[PDB]
RNA sequence: UUUUUUUUUUUUUU
RNA sequence: UUUUUUUUUUUUUUUUUUUUUUUUUUUUUUUUUUUUU
RNA sequence: UUUUUUUUUUUUUUUUUUUUUUUUUUUUU
RNA sequence: UCCUAUUUCCUAGUACCAUUAGUGAACUCAUUUGGUCUGAUCCUAAGUACGCAGUGAGCUAAAUAGAUACAAGGAACUUGACAAGCAUUAC
RNA sequence: AGGGCAUGCAAUACCAAUCAGAUAACAACUGAA
């Protein structure tokens, strides 16, 4: 399309909301934009015209698939496409957005319920999902495993929240505490990557590559 | 094949990891560890833990587990378990071998300056075939048909 | 191919006795969907089985009507 | 071609090693990015020569030169002092724009020279009406950095800002407020008016990016009213994503201080809001590398000789402690310095007083040691030990920190000069003792 | 065309050969507009 | 319930791998089996068997009972009727709310229950039953010990040994590998070659 | 704000069908007659108003397209397009005047 | 016979075909032929003000 | 096969 | 022995290159010419 | 994490593509 | 005052394009159930503290393609020892 | 023709020895169109 000049007095860009069949977060809205706009330009459009609070803008290229005229009584065998090439934009607003606008709904097909199913499904041929480490999970700016017992947080947390992790353990998916003396698994309760000092000494076994030498 | 072009030793290698010859001393070295005056610089433990594993000898009491941060291996960890230290398909008698595709044991021995190998089908039983091959080698050595 | 352009129509000409059924995988997929709806608390199987003009509130069925003689 | 079997092995192993090595480098690199941004909407079009004759220079020329020097990091005493000398001569022919540039340059360079600030202040005071947003911001920003409080002029600056609110920039407005709060020159009425204007500014012409800059613990608890406090606290939660550790730290500090000083306002917050702050504290916040000062080390040596166990440096939740006793953790010492007090005076800064009171409230036996008092002792260890011992037997400092006696530039200079030689003689004596000097060669 | 072969050939539009014929949909006798 | 209705977050908070995969599928079926007001389950070591004390719903007196119906006769509960449509129309509640109306049961029957590894009901015991069982414990240990002596080894092993000692046991061949042009002779011999100096 | 994108439209879940039908109603397009009498500022504001209406309309259009159904009251789009063209026509004539004048002086 | 889009595009593409000593007079679907196609027809009874005919000769 | 402020330019090297 | 890598760039060394140059972001610290060591 | 850009290395141009629209009086705020 | 000098440095919201992260030759070809089986590695494994995969019905004819077990003789067969056989049997 | 009219077809030829490319310091350096 035509390039955007420096000073824009009569913009022709047309912005619209796109109803996606996948699940979207609370603070996320899906828009349909041209294929000739930048992140910054998109940001400024919304910031100046609409005056909406914006944090992040993501962009994707959408290309329709090929189709063939095969059906009907008098098929032509000709190729075609449905829709048009566009930019799928995703805006991370400050405020929340209702799902009834952004997400689709249908009663005929009960399986089509992205809002209800949330991220439990992939909505595609993804047999295995992917989820990088979380902010809280990461070292930097991450929740501490030992900060709960600190004096300072408790002060803030006055009759308002319990920081003790022992009060939030699921009972239906936890095993009883075994004896150290007795053989036991590591993953049962040890949610870390270091051997506790409580555990007795463990022996080491070395493989024999040439036992015939004995 | 046991070709010359192979290491003479079969031990795990722990080569030295020398540092660049132009960098200054680390930051962790500026720490006062005295009982009276205590000073813990930033990332002191982080730097020192890594630095300790430079020599290659001081791998620590638990070397296989002091660097594997991945939970994949930790998940499988067990305590107070007895384990063997010998592969099932390894006879102590010299000259015995096993073949995966043929699925059979073989005995190598030299007679009159000529190499000869015998077949031992393991279809009837792994232990039975292994013991038969070992007994055949022992019979060879007892009757005196192996050069020495 | 969806476009129907490859030579995948050649084999189909000849007759066949039967074909595989990925029941194992399908079952798993169905189970996962069922679970994903169950955690929210809506029955999918029930709705996929009930008679056209049938109304069954909650976990109810034929068995319910047995003891409920009155 | 073909390679020798021997060589082949070595080359393949070397190659493999390369791969391994490359894999092993980008570990800690998390926050990096190929793309970057550079500010360019501030440089002048005209060309100048820093190394030129100052006499031939004019206001425009000098202004340009000053800023170019600052940007290029050409720290030269011989160069800077000539600039200052020519500026003093041309003080009566400086435009508001030029003045601002000059100020910005000086401040960026951190060129500690009160002689020029003191001479340029009065002319700024007269040209305040013709001043602009940029000039107004730069003046204060420079002043703050150089730590030269001027309650006579800073206040006027603020008043002119308020008058020109309709023409000012949000960023500059925010920075002015911040500066004012740090310098401590705003009466109640001024503070109130500033707060009222700030709230509207923030709520009308501020974004995520611009809002983060309004976060300041020193300012929040001394300038900001309850209505702005609550709005700030609530919007921070929402705008937290687009933040940095520097703002995180400030936020946390703010929270802590609010809790400690203003229970009512704290309770007035919502559950959700509260939870945010609650959870915040639990996270690990990165911090810059820190080490003891020479003064710190001297004090620590004297203390250790006195026979008391303590620590060098350590963090305590949200506040750093200079000295901490092991036998009685409650006890703590603080080593001050020239920077801890305003230029030519011994008055404590607002941040120092706030941190003192917060810990005193929390129950920390806090003691303070000055540098001008310490310097007098010279290089004698017994005098320092006795000095420390006399302090120890005495009660701790009050909750509310007070200022010291009067001072002067002359005295300051004298003290500095005096200390200069002490810090060198002590280093020489320290370094000499390490040399055994045992080996004797026949030759 | 290979790289070696392609490195020693000019473009067809570089010559006048494109204005020496009258091939068109109508036939073999094309008359330019405004002739 | 073993699951939190309308839980927070966008993903499950429990493992979905291994045995847990099966357990989730098994438990999803029954979303209300465990009473909201129930004691924690106590499994035993040898065989998966859990114990828990709960409160059961009341029932109509047998006197007023019609009779057994269907292949699984069961007594009716004791509950009050739901609001009628005429009252629900005037009620300020929404249609959604009105449609979702149910009866009201009375839970005043405290009982102990024993389940399997799968939390499958097996038996029900009351306070009187539990108290009575405790008085016969010493009398049952002696009976168990006395009955333990009547068990004898399995004669299968001895019969098999005697069978193999006094019967034939044919054995067939295995792995009859073929050969190409050249046949085998039981053993093979290698080749000898000289170096090129 | 962002709400404007769908507020008052068919997509709005906080209103009934009667309110949407009442909102759906529209008048005639701005003609050149009226557009000529206005100043630069009024035409500049009307341009943004028409752009906002087009952005709102497009959503409905697409929504309908999704279900393979015709959008209710499709003439709105046409109307807005005509008004947008007429404003620029006016402006362009205004400019051409000056261009002509300039030419004249040079000659 | 392998599939190589790189090869295909480097030897048989629009810019590669022009360098070929071939009969370009033949019509090409996916090529830049040199065959003339006679353009838009004469005018009937429509508005005379809206009949387009030229562009590169008239651009200003 | 070049890793975090951009260019020009000289020697050695794990 | 069949006789095997090095240029862009990084580090070091040697210097009279240059806004084609590092936030007008932020922290810490006793501190710097000539007529205060 | 790649692609882009310097080198290897090539107008050995991958039609409708690019840090590439006439090349700094830029109104520095 | 016995440290190799007690030399401030977390992290600037970030242009355009590629991506379905798991098993599986997923490539030319084509009689194409994509995914099971057919071969080495990747996990200190009583086969990984329940993983992947499995397609109409009926019936003693004979012949043919294969598997297991054959009295005595043991190359008398065939142009030719082709083929078949030996290499497991008190534990 | 009132107004408007993205992009591609490799374009200093409304002129000027030849020979790659945004059309090449001499020479090396060559020629049926």
């Amino acid at each position: 399309p035509p390039k955007t000049p420096r000073n824009v007095f009569f913009p022709w860009q047309v912005f619209s909301v796109h109803r996606t069949g996948a699940f979207l977060e609370r603070r996320r809205v899906a828009l349909k934009v041209p294929v000739n706009l930048t992140k910054f330009e998109i940001q400024s459009y919304l910031e100046k015209i609409y005056g909406a609070r914006v944090l992040k803008v993501s962009t994707l290229i959408v290309v329709p698939r090929r189709r063939r005229d095969i059906f009907g009584p008098r098929p032509s065998m000709r190729y075609y496409r449905v829709g048009c090439t566009f930019k799928k934009a995703i805006v991370t607003l400050e405020d929340g957005v209702p799902d009834a606008v952004k997400m689709l709904r249908s009663s005929i097909e009960l399986a089509k319920n992205p809002d209800i199913t949330k991220h439990n499904l992939t909505y595609s041929g993804r047999v295995r999902a992917f989820k990088p480490p979380s902010a809280a999970q990461r070292w930097e700016m991450g929740e501490s495993k030992y900060a709960w017992r600190l004096p300072i947080p408790n002060l803030l947390a006055g009759d308002e929240m319990q920081l003790n992790p022992a009060l939030r353990i699921d009972e239906s998916t936890t095993q009883m505490f075994p004896d150290f003396s007795k053989p036991f698994f590591h993953n049962a309760h040890f949610n870390f990557s270091w051997k506790p000092e409580e555990v007795p000494f463990q022996q080491t076994v070395k493989l024999d590559i040439t036992p015939w030498r004995r | 094949s046991a070709n010359p072009y192979k290491p003479k030793s079969r031990e795990v290698f722990h080569p030295y990891v020398p540092a660049p010859e132009h960098l200054p001393p680390p930051a962790y070295t500026t720490a006062v560890l005295k009982p009276m005056q205590q000073f813990i610089p930033k990332d002191f433990y982080r730097d020192m833990r890594v630095d300790s594993l430079r020599d290659g000898v001081s791998l620590g009491s638990d070397f296989p587990w002091n660097v594997t941060h991945k939970y994949r291996f930790w998940r499988r960890r067990k305590y107070n378990i007895q384990l063997d230290d010998r592969f099932i398909r390894l006879s102590p008698v010299t000259g015995v071998d096993y073949y995966p595709r043929l699925n059979v044991f073989a005995v190598q021995w030299r007679e009159d300056g000529q190499h000869r190998i015998r077949w031992f089908r393991a279809a009837y039983g792994l232990t039975r075939a292994m013991r038969a091959a070992e007994n055949f080698r022992k019979t060879l050595e007892a009757t005196g048909r192996v050069d020495n | 191919n969806k476009v129907r352009t490859d030579k995948k129509e050649r084999k189909r000409a000849f007759p066949q006795r039967g074909f595989w059924k990925k029941q194992n995988f399908l079952q798993v997929k169905n189970n996962t969907v069922r679970l994903a709806f169950a955690v929210q608390g809506v029955d999918l199987l029930k709705l996929k089985r009930l008679r056209w003009g049938e109304v069954r509130k909650g976990n109810t069925g034929w068995w319910t009507d047995d003891y409920r003689s009155p | 071609g073909i390679l020798r079997p021997r060589e082949r092995l070595l080359l393949n192993a070397l190659k493999k090693e390369a791969d391994i090595r490359y894999r092993g480098r980008r570990m800690h690199k998390r926050f990096r990015s190929w793309a970057q941004q550079r500010v360019r909407h501030y440089w002048l079009p005209q060309k100048v020569c820093v190394t030129s004759d100052p006499q031939l220079m004019d206001g425009s020329y000098i202004a340009a030169c000053v800023q170019k020097a600052a940007t290029l990091r050409k720290h030269d005493l011989q160069l800077w002092h000539g600039f200052s000398k020519r500026i003093l001569e041309l003080a009566d022919s400086l435009t508001p724009q030029q003045m601002g540039y000059i100020f910005y340059g000086y401040g960026k360079s951190l060129f500690r020279h009160e002689e020029l600030y003191r001479g340029l202040l009065p002319f700024v005071a007269e040209a305040l009406p013709e001043f602009h947003s940029h000039a107004l911001m730069t003046v204060a920003w420079a002043l703050e950095r150089v730590r030269v409080n001027d309650r006579a002029v800073v206040a006027q600056i603020a008043e002119e800002a308020l008058a020109k609110k309709d023409l000012m920039r949000p960023a500059d407005f925010i920075k002015i407020v911040n500066c004012v709060a740090r310098m401590g020159a705003a009466p109640p009425s001024l503070a109130a008016a500033l707060s009222a204007e700030l709230m509207r500014v923030l709520d009308e012409k501020c974004n995520a990016l611009l809002f983060r800059g309004a976060v300041d613990h020193v300012a929040v608890a001394t300038l900001y009213s309850d209505p702005l406090r609550l709005y700030l606290l609530e919007r921070f939660t929402k705008t937290a994503i687009c933040c940095r550790p520097m703002h995180y730290q400030k936020a946390f500090q703010s929270a802590v201080a609010i809790r400690v000083l203003h229970p009512p306002v704290w309770q007035q917050l919502s559950k959700a809001v509260r939870n945010f702050y609650i959870r915040l504290s639990l996270r690990r916040i990165p911090q810059r590398a820190r080490r003891p000062s020479p003064l710190h080390w001297d004090v620590s040596n004297a203390l250790a000789k006195l026979g008391v166990f303590h620590r060098n440096t350590f963090q305590w939740g949200c506040f750093w402690i200079d000295i901490g006793e092991i036998d009685d953790r409650r006890q703590c010492w603080f080593v001050d310095g020239p920077s801890d007090f305003y230029s030519s005076t011994n008055e404590y800064t607002e941040a120092n007083k706030l941190q003192h009171r917060i810990l005193s409230e929390l129950g920390w036996n806090i003691r303070r040691v000055r540098w001008n008092d310490w310097v007098q002792l010279g290089t004698d260890m017994d005098a320092k030990v006795e000095y420390l011992r006399k302090l120890r037997e005495r009660p701790p400092w009050p909750a509310i920190l007070t200022d010291g006696p009067s001072s002067s530039r002359q005295e300051m200079v004298a003290n500095l000069r005096s200390a200069r030689d002490v810090q060198r003689a002590l280093k020489e004596r320290r370094e000499k003792n390490r040399q055994p000097h045992s080996l004797v060669m026949n030759l | 065309i290979r790289p070696r072969k392609k490195g020693m050939r000019l473009d067809r539009r570089r010559s006048k050969k494109q204005y020496k014929h009258g091939r068109h949909v109508g036939g073999w006798n094309y008359r330019w507009l405004g002739s | 319930g073993n699951f939190r209705i309308k839980p927070p977050g966008a993903r499950h908070a429990f493992p979905k791998l291994g045995t847990h995969r099966m357990v989730m599928f098994r438990r999803m079926n029954l979303l209300n089996w465990p009473p909201e007001d129930a004691s924690p389950l106590h499994p035993i070591e040898p065989w998966g068997r859990q114990f828990f004390v709960f409160n059961a719903f009341a029932t109509i007196d047998p006197a007023d009972w019609c009779g057994p119906r269907g292949p699984f006769p069961r007594l009716p509960p004791l509950a009050k009727p739901a609001p009628d449509a005429a009252t629900l129309a005037a009620s300020p509640s929404s249609l959604l709310s009105a449609l979702r109306e149910t009866e009201e049961r009375s839970a005043t029957r405290t009982v102990m229950c024993v389940t399997d590894f799968a939390q499958r009901p097996l038996m029900f015991l009351g306070k009187d039953d539990f108290r009575a069982l405790r008085e016969n414990l010493p009398r049952i240990k002696e009976e168990l010990k006395a009955f333990k002596e009547r068990i004898q080894p399995n004669p299968v092993h001895a019969q098999y040994d005697l069978r193999r000692k006094l019967l034939v046991y044919p054995r067939q061949a295995m792995q009859r590998l073929k050969t190409g042009e050249h046949g085998g002779y039981g053993t093979r011999r290698g080749t000898i070659r000289e170096r090129k100096t | 704000g962002i709400d404007e994108l769908w507020k008052g439209s068919y997509l709005d879940p906080t209103i009934g069908a009667k309110q949407k039908e009442a909102n759906a109603v529209a008048g005639d397009a701005w003609p050149a007659c009226l557009l000529r009498m206005k100043s630069f500022e009024d035409l500049h504001k009307l341009w943004y108003i028409c752009l906002k209406e087009k952005n709102l309309l497009m959503g409905e259009r697409w929504a309908a397209r999704q279900h393979k159904q015709e959008m209710k009251q499709p003439e709105r789009l046409q109307k807005v397009r005509r008004t947008m063209r007429r404003i620029l026509i006016v402006l362009t004539k205004r400019e051409i005047q000056q261009q002509c004048l300039r030419a004249k002086d040079i000659l | 016979n392998e599939s190589s889009p790189l090869h295909m595009g480097a030897g048989s593409a629009n810019w590669t075909a022009v360098a070929r000593l071939e009969d370009f007079t033949l019509r090409g679907l996916s090529h830049p032929p040199w065959i003339h196609v006679s353009s838009r027809p004469f005018y009937g009874a429509g508005g005379g003000a809206v009949l387009a005919a030229c562009m590169s000769s008239a651009v200003w």
